């Protein structure tokens, strides 16, 4: 029924769309490029052990076949990126004969060999510059007679979803003649190396050489990409703690993946750039000073009339209120230093937030935050010194005053001694202010009183709630949790329950008027054990007999039955009652 | 069916104004779908009422310029072969390969990477049904729609509808999930499926017959003959898989165990073979009457 | 000498290639029934289509080629154009048409159009043959031929044999008994019935004669003294009652007259190095190398962990009978046996015990009907295992006490 | 290649006699069973290498389709050109008559050796009785020499065939396993001493595996470890009693850690799927043998026991259903109604109990009296 019609760009829709959309394209494309680099840097300790292992097991060929079973995590969403990086590294420092098999394009053996030799054929024909089995060996015999006869490796991506028949037959084929064609397969085990015993029976498992590798356990992957992507001063678009709380919850509870997290941040940035007319100036500070100075006056009335600025109006005096209220030429002057104060709060916030992260990660049992993620959460949900948790840190930090605390004051100081002039100008020159406190660390009371002035100065000066403290903070903060959460992760099994039980949209229907289908389901589950058909037709007939008389019986039985059968085919169709075959009839209560 | 459906829409759906208004809430949300679909996402939208007329009003207001392959999924003709066939001829303007589903899948992937700004996007009514889904079937929709140049919109109706998406298969098309309700009765599904008040006739068996290999046609000859030849024995509880494997192997119709198991599960899709577990735990096979099974292969050979 | 290589060359061909030896015994009435039918179908235009059924290994192909040779010897080469088919090779219709094209020398005329109606195809083959004329169709191994998709090269041959009246014999050679009941009803009602043979064996005291007439050096003379010496040695071996003892033992397992060829084939392979006239004990060991127990050689060689596991599976029939078991009940019975025993040599730990299973599955003693603790099936007998555990050469005393407990 | 026999001489000699010289006929087909250890291609390759009977060798492990098994047989045979193509079997018997009409093998009994024929068993129903009659199907002095893992009794087509001559290559006996497990090539010791090492190792070790290949592997490992204290310390009895303390642990040790980090709802999902698989005889009502295995159970029951296990803030989002499908691709849960529909079939548990104990204990939960007792 798939009828095709033949036909025979910057459209976004005040917030004028052309520089809005180029601002979008710049920010999101920048974030994605630095996302891919800070993926590829972390895995270097892992796979540059792998180049050593594959080099050693190739070079000693003068009975065996080498496997390196990777243990990648449970996130199948980002398993393409590590194999892209590993294909790059193995292609550069070892052979340009690297192929990969997907376990969905080869159910049985003919597809396996036909896709493998085609990938090998294009891979050899590019960097030199077919259903047959032994001709693959003849390809390796032709194509590389020289250069230490480089070992062609296959990358099985999923070890798990391969059937055992086709994989067993390939390992016995390849291990049968590896005299010419040395093959070092590397299957990526999704779970743990236990299941390579399960999926391979013992003869084929005895045939090969197993050497396993770890992979980056996933929480200390997303601490790096959360820490680098949003916690920095550098990227112009920050995020609210509630929207971040929604995003980092569905990571750690359901999904356990990072590509879903970057989709979540992508959707937040897009919806922010749609939502509000002050979002256009999400830039670095001179790029903000570019067109704060020239702009439409109704958007500057919007920069007056958004609620956080009108709080700033509420806290200020009349003689500049009368001119800064309406006139553009001064409203630029106060809002420019407000955006500079925004960048100031960000810059003196995040550096000493990292300082407090080191100084609290040093602690035994770590009561405030387990990790660098959740420190953002605890200093924004409740007010931090109001809450009992930083009360517990301050109650902990007194009698912890020993050389462990002084040694880690030295060590935390050293890692933000590298961040002393990587901050490079603090917004209070807090680097040499706090370092001027922190320079008497080499020369037991002094750690206590230095601690006192350090945390009080730090936390009470800048570390506070960003919305109320800072006007014009709408521009960099996007906050809508249960508008986004239903877009990203919805629930149809709760939606049908709500709109079938309580189908009240706005006239009287909340606890008989405006269904047919909710009448059918609600009356089905007024008799809540199971059901047969005819009595259910009489019961539905009874309640719409009530509907007819609260506004001949045989015509009314016909129209009631017709609209009944239109209702009951839907109530089968939508995953409730599943038809009870060969009996006289019934319907079966399949969902309670 | 027909004289029951004469009485349909006689007088009085018991609200009209809020139904026009609750559908008129969603017309403001369309330019968001156009922008959100240009960036590489895919909208699924679920619901309680009929939203396929909303998608039709959507394609009328904003798809007068682009190609759209409106794949209905409610009537029992469509499985993903017809998708790939119709997209290959009536979109790419030349016919494609014929050897296998994966060959035309990889081939129809291959045309889009080289031809920039071709800008085709299909939309699917009722992506979850008895016929559309399946791990052979839904992945071809997935792998097809993963690209930058194909943007599917769907509608899932079922209660257990996101049970057919494991994480890997979910990350082929980037889903974001709208919420919609319309309360309109689903007149196309309820029309073209069935009505109980009046087994499968000859037409869908002709369609499965004409979309499959002649060896699969030779296979169901064997199964329908072993059924018809023992129709009035109440102890005949169906062939096992191994008996059917050896009696299909002796007639050279298929080579391996896995090919016959794949043929069996794709013919278990159409509801013309039912597995029964006996007390062995081995599941024998019997299909849903006898006189309607004589007519085909009476007429399939004179 | 001349004798040993010449006797082994002349006896080995009729012995194990089933070559055409001229003596045929037990089949004189069936052959004589065939010859006049073949002479009147071959000499005149009319076409009658006899059918032959018997067991595997006896009769058929020898009879039809012997009668074919004797009928070919008569001239007016008579232009009977014989067309040998086999059921094994030509599986489908499209191979069958081009195979009839190959046998009948048709590719002088190109005929390069696949026609729709295959009766026109077969009629064209017979038509261009007819203008160019008898055919004799020897359709061997008909039981595989009765599984065509559409039964074309069964049926159109019968329709042409009644309708075209070009000289034809559709001589089917079958092996399974129900050639009629398996044949589909339009063909079987159409023209399957011409007069059906049945083929069987005969009595043992004449079957010792067919041993002597098989084994005796022929009327072909390698060297006539050596033929007299050896065929007299065949008769002297034949009259001895131990050869008659082993031959009666061979009758009651095998009425086949093909098993006799192999049974004697190993004997004559033993003979040429020394003592060219051989013993009854040499025929006894020649029978003895033909095994009785195919599964005792599999079970006799297995190490004793597989032995106490296989007798644990046998013990799993003798309590809680008739389920296809899994690994865990097998492990439980093995552990309760080893905890009945005092010594700790054979309390082998769990991951080794899986290796015995995935080696024993490759011998297909155990059968799969979820991955490694499920529903495994045993296809075996008690008594072969009970015989095998006493013939195990290094069988320990504890697995012997397991066997006696059982 | 070196030693043809290593004392299996009688089976070698009856097979060697049976071939005969070249100009006369031999058997049509010979079937050789045996265990996988027993030299069934070592003996026949070093037998066929000596006389050079002009032969073709195949594994049918390699040839997964019928066309390759015919193609390599014909292509390897015509060397003793282009790929002489055969799509079908009757093409093979046709091109066979032209190929075996050369002076190298016109009279010589060509052997088409077929190895590991149990993989040929499930190729087709045509090819096995089509190959057993090759001596008179094509009539060109052929002998198709089978060898296999599997007994002939299962291998028969159940119509019947040309019954081949069947040899049993014997398993290696105990003193024969002393002799042929490398009594030749000990490099630096006396052969008495390497046989003294392995004569001690074997008699301990002749109850787990009589496979010659892996025992050659284990002996070429634990002999140089045995060797080193003789040539460093210096008396076979003392280091016999030193070598068995290492041999027991090397026996036992020829699987890093069972624990896998999981997202927290998938932990509670497969906790619930275990708890609804292992004691489920409608004992839902109580809380809120074992040996036979996992009983299947429907999805809605799993969802109910999920709600009872977790803190009650769960909603059936798309992610908790999509995760419950995605546990099955990692083979931690299995669907046993294979096609019963997309609507929730029986999902049975397929992880071992120790793994479940660790998954339950890493989120605050002790469950064994809760699981089956
Ligand atoms: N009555 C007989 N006279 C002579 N030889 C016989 C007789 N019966 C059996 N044989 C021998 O037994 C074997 C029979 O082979 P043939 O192919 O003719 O029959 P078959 O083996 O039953 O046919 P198929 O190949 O269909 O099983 C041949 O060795 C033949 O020499
Ligand atoms: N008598 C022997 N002397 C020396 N080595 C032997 C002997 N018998 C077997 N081997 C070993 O066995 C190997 C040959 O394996 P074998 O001949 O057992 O394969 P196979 O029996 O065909 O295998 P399968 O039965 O699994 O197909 C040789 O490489 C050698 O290492």
């Amino acid at each position: 029924g798939c009828f095709v019609f033949k036909p025979n760009e910057d459209y976004f829709n005040p917030e004028d769309s052309k520089l809005r959309f180029e601002t979008y394209q710049l920010i999101w494309q920048q974030m994605k490029s630095e996302n891919e680099r800070l993926q590829e840097e972390l895995n270097k300790n892992l796979f540059d052990n792998l180049i050593e292992f594959l080099q050693k097991s190739h070079s000693g060929f003068q009975r065996e076949i080498p496997t390196a079973a990777l243990v990648l995590g449970v996130n199948v969403t980002d398993h393409d990126l590590t194999f892209g990086s590993l294909t790059e590294a193995l292609q550069n420092n070892v052979t340009p004969y690297v192929v990969s098999l997907q376990a969905k394009d080869c159910p049985d053996m003919k597809h396996f060999l036909q896709k493998l030799i085609s990938q090998l054929m294009d891979c050899c024909v590019d960097i030199k510059s077919q259903k047959t089995d032994p001709k693959m060996l003849s390809k390796k015999r032709t194509t590389s007679s020289q250069w230490q006869s480089p070992p062609v490796v296959v990358i099985l991506k999923d070890m798990e979803s391969f059937a055992t028949k086709v994989l067993q037959d390939f390992i016995i084929i390849s291990s049968q003649h590896l005299h010419e064609f040395p093959l070092i397969l590397i299957f990526g085990i999704a779970t743990s190396p236990i299941i390579i015993h399960r999926l391979l029976p013992h003869a084929v498992s005895s045939l090969l050489c197993i050497e396993l590798f770890q992979s980056l356990s996933c929480k200390e992957h997303l601490t790096t990409v959360l820490d680098k992507l949003l916690l920095t001063t550098q990227f112009p678009f920050k995020i609210n703690e509630k929207v971040l709380q929604v995003l980092t919850n569905i990571f750690l509870y359901h999904d356990f993946s990072v590509q879903n997290f970057i989709k979540g941040l992508q959707l937040s940035l897009l919806e922010h750039f749609y939502s509000q007319p002050l979002s256009v100036l999400c830039c670095n500070l001179p790029e903000a000073k570019r067109r704060i100075n020239f702009l439409s006056n109704n958007q500057c009335e919007n920069i007056r009339r958004l609620p956080s600025f009108r709080r700033y109006v509420e806290k200020q005096a009349s003689e500049k209120q009368v001119a800064l209220l309406t006139n553009e030429r001064y409203l630029k002057e106060e809002t420019q230093l407000l955006l500079e104060n925004l960048h100031v709060y960000h810059m003196n916030y995040f550096l000493v937030l990292r300082c407090l992260h080191k100084f609290t990660s040093s602690l035994p049992k770590y009561p405030l935050g387990r990790q660098i993620r959740e420190l953002y959460c605890t200093c924004l949900e409740k007010n931090i010194w109001d809450s009992e948790e930083y009360a517990s840190v301050l109650q902990l930090l007194r009698m912890l005053a020993k050389d462990e605390l002084m040694t880690i004051l030295e060590k935390c100081f050293k890692v933000f001694k590298s961040y002393c002039e990587n901050h490079l100008g603090s917004t209070a020159k807090r680097i040499e202010e706090f370092l001027a406190q922190f320079q008497s660390l080499d020369e037991k009371f002094e750690v206590l009183r230095e601690n006192v002035v350090n945390f009080i100065d730090c936390l009470v000066r800048e570390y506070l709630l960003p919305p109320e403290t800072q006007p014009l903070h709408e521009v960099v903060y996007f906050s809508a949790a249960h508008a986004l959460r239903e877009h990203l992760n919805a629930a149809p099994r709760i939606a049908l329950h709500t709109a079938l039980n309580n189908p009240y949209y706005y006239l009287k229907n909340e606890a008989n008027i405006a269904p047919d289908i909710c009448i059918a389901y609600k009356l089905h589950l007024e008799c809540s054990r199971l059901i047969n058909l005819v009595d259910w037709s009489e019961a539905f007939a009874t309640v719409v007999t009530a509907a007819e008389k609260m506004d001949t019986s045989e015509e009314m039985n016909e129209i009631i039955h017709a609209r009944f059968i239109r209702a009951v085919s839907e109530l089968e169709l939508l995953g409730f009652i599943k038809p009870t075959k060969q009996k006289t009839d019934h319907v079966a209560r399949l969902t309670w | 069916q027909q004289t029951l459906r004469n009485l349909l829409s006689k007088v009085s759906p018991s609200f009209s104004a809020e139904l026009k208004q609750l559908n008129q809430q969603y017309e403001k949300l369309f330019h968001k779908w156009m922008l959100q679909l240009h960036l590489g996402f895919n909208i699924v939208l679920y619901g309680l009422g009929s939203k396929r007329d909303l998608l039709e009003r959507f394609r009328t207001t904003m798809l007068q310029d682009s190609i759209h392959v409106v794949i209905n999924g409610f009537f029992p003709g469509i499985s993903v072969k017809s998708v790939l066939n119709s997209i290959t001829e009536e979109v790419l303007d030349h016919m494609g390969t014929f050897r296998s589903i994966l060959d035309q899948l990889d081939w129809i992937v291959n045309k889009f990477k080289e031809d920039s700004s071709l800008e085709l996007f299909l939309l699917i009514h009722n992506l979850d049904s008895q016929m559309l889904r399946g791990e052979k079937s839904q992945q071809i929709i997935g792998q097809l729609s993963s690209l930058h140049n194909i943007y599917l919109i769907a509608s899932i109706d079922h209660l257990n509808a996101p049970l057919m998406w494991d994480h890997a298969k979910q990350s082929l098309f980037n889903w974001l999930w709208y919420e919609t309700t319309t309360y309109s009765p689903y007149t196309e599904e309820t029309s073209y499926e069935n009505s109980l008040l009046v087994s499968l006739p000859l037409s869908s068996l002709t369609h499965v017959l004409r979309s499959l290999t002649p060896n699969a046609r030779g296979i169901f000859r064997l199964l329908i003959k072993y059924q018809l030849d023992n129709q009035d024995n109440p102890s005949y509880i169906g062939l096992s898989f191994q008996d059917f494997y050896q009696q299909c192997r002796e007639a050279f119709l298929v080579n391996s165990d896995l090919t016959l198991r794949a043929q069996l599960t794709e013919f278990r899709d159409h509801k013309l073979i039912r597995t029964k577990k006996g007390t062995d735990g081995v599941e024998y096979l019997l299909i849903p009457d006898n006189g309607t099974l004589t007519d085909f292969l009476e007429k399939e050979e004179e | 000498t001349e004798c040993l290589s010449q006797v082994q060359r002349i006896l080995r061909e009729r012995f194990c290639r089933q070559s055409p030896h001229s003596n045929l015994f037990g089949v004189q009435v069936q052959y004589k029934h065939l010859s006049e039918l073949l002479k009147r179908t071959a000499l005149h235009g009319e076409s009658n289509s006899v059918l032959i059924i018997g067991p595997r290994g006896s009769g058929k192909t020898m009879l039809i080629n012997h009668a074919l040779k004797e009928l070919m010897e008569i001239e007016e080469s008579e232009n009977v154009l014989q067309v040998h088919l086999n059921g094994l090779l030509q599986i489908n219709d499209k191979i069958a048409l081009k195979e009839i094209t190959r046998q009948l020398n048709l590719e002088n005329v190109v005929g390069d159009k696949v026609f729709g109606s295959f009766a026109e195809n077969l009629s064209f083959l017979l038509e261009a043959l007819k203008k160019g004329c008898p055919v004799i169709f020897i359709l061997d191994e008909f039981d595989l031929f009765a599984h065509h998709k559409n039964q074309t090269l069964l049926y159109n041959l019968f329709d042409i044999s009644q309708s075209a009246q070009t000289p034809i014999a559709v001589i089917g050679l079958t092996c399974r008994l129900d050639i009629l009941e398996l044949l589909e009803k339009r063909v079987k009602s159409r023209f399957s019935h011409r007069q059906i043979h049945l083929m069987n064996s005969f009595g043992f005291p004449q079957y010792v004669k067919i041993f002597k007439e098989q084994l005796s050096l022929p009327a072909e003379f390698p060297d006539k003294v050596f033929a007299e010496k050896w065929n007299e040695n065949v008769q002297y071996l034949s009259e001895d009652r131990s050869v008659q003892e082993v031959l009666q033992k061979h009758f009651n397992i095998s009425k086949n007259l093909r098993s006799l060829h192999m049974l004697l084939m190993l004997a004559l392979n033993r003979v040429t190095a020394s003592h060219p006239f051989m013993t009854a004990v040499d025929l006894m060991e020649a029978s003895q190398l033909c095994s009785m127990d195919s599964k005792a050689n599999i079970v006799h060689g297995l190490s004793v962990l597989e032995i106490c596991l296989i007798i644990a599976m046998k013990h799993l029939n003798d309590i809680y009978e008739e389920e296809p078991f899994n690994f865990q009940m097998v492990y439980n019975e093995f552990q309760k046996f080893v905890q009945r025993k005092a010594h700790s040599v054979y309390n082998f730990e769990k991951p080794v015990v899986m290796k015995a299973f995935e080696h024993l599955q490759q011998l297909e003693l155990i059968k799969p009907m979820e991955r490694e603790y499920q529903l495994m099936k045993l296809l075996l007998d008690n008594t072969q295992i009970m015989n095998a555990l006493q013939k195990y050469p290094n069988c320990p005393t504890d697995v012997r006490q397991w066997a006696t407990s059982s | 290649l070196e030693n043809v026999v290593l004392c299996r001489e009688s089976q070698v000699s009856i097979l060697q006699s049976l071939f005969g010289e070249r100009h006369h006929f031999s058997f049509p087909s010979i079937f050789i069973y045996g265990h996988t250890a027993s030299g069934k291609t070592y003996v026949t390759q070093t037998l066929l290498k000596t006389l050079e009977l002009p032969h073709v060798f195949v594994n049918c492990v390699e040839c997964f389709t019928l066309r390759l098994l015919l193609e390599q047989i014909l292509n390897k045979l015509n060397h003793l050109s282009t790929e002489i193509t055969c799509e079908t079997f009757n093409d093979f018997v046709r091109l066979f008559k032209q190929v075996t009409t050369a002076e190298n093998l016109k009279d010589q009994t060509v052997y088409i050796v077929l190895d590991k024929a149990e993989y040929l068993r499930d190729m087709e129903a045509n090819l096995l009785p089509g190959f057993l009659r090759l001596q008179e199907l094509a009539d060109r002095n052929v002998t198709v020499l089978f060898l296999s893992e599997i007994v002939w009794e299962k291998f028969r087509p159940n119509t019947g065939c040309f019954e081949p001559f069947v040899l049993y290559f014997p398993d290696y006996s105990i003193g024969n396993l002393q002799k042929i497990l490398s009594h030749d090539h000990p490099p630096e010791y006396s052969a008495d001493f390497y046989a003294a090492y392995i004569n001690i190792l074997l008699g301990v070790f002749y109850t787990v595996c009589r496979d010659l290949k892996e025992l050659r592997h284990l002996a070429v490992l634990n002999f140089p470890k045995y060797c080193e204290p003789v040539v460093k310390g210096e008396d076979t009895r003392k280091l016999w009693r030193n070598i068995e303390p290492h041999l027991k642990k090397a026996m036992q040790t020829v699987s890093a850690h069972t624990h896998v980090e999981l997202p927290y709802y998938s932990k509670f999902i497969l906790i619930a799927a275990y708890l609804a698989s292992y004691n489920p005889a409608r004992t839902d009502k109580r809380f809120f043998n074992h040996l036979l295995g996992p009983k299947p159970f429907p999805l809605d029951r799993l969802l109910a026991i999920l709600y009872s296990i977790v803190d009650s803030r769960v909603a059936p989002t798309a992610n908790i259903f999509s995760q419950i499908t995605s546990l099955v691709t990692l083979q931690l849960l299995t669907l046993v109604g294979h096609d019963d529909q997309l609507d929730g079939p029986k999902y049975k548990c397929t992880v071992s109990l120790d793994f479940i104990r660790a998954i339950a204990r890493t989120v605050n939960f002790d469950i064994i009296k809760y699981l089956y007792d």
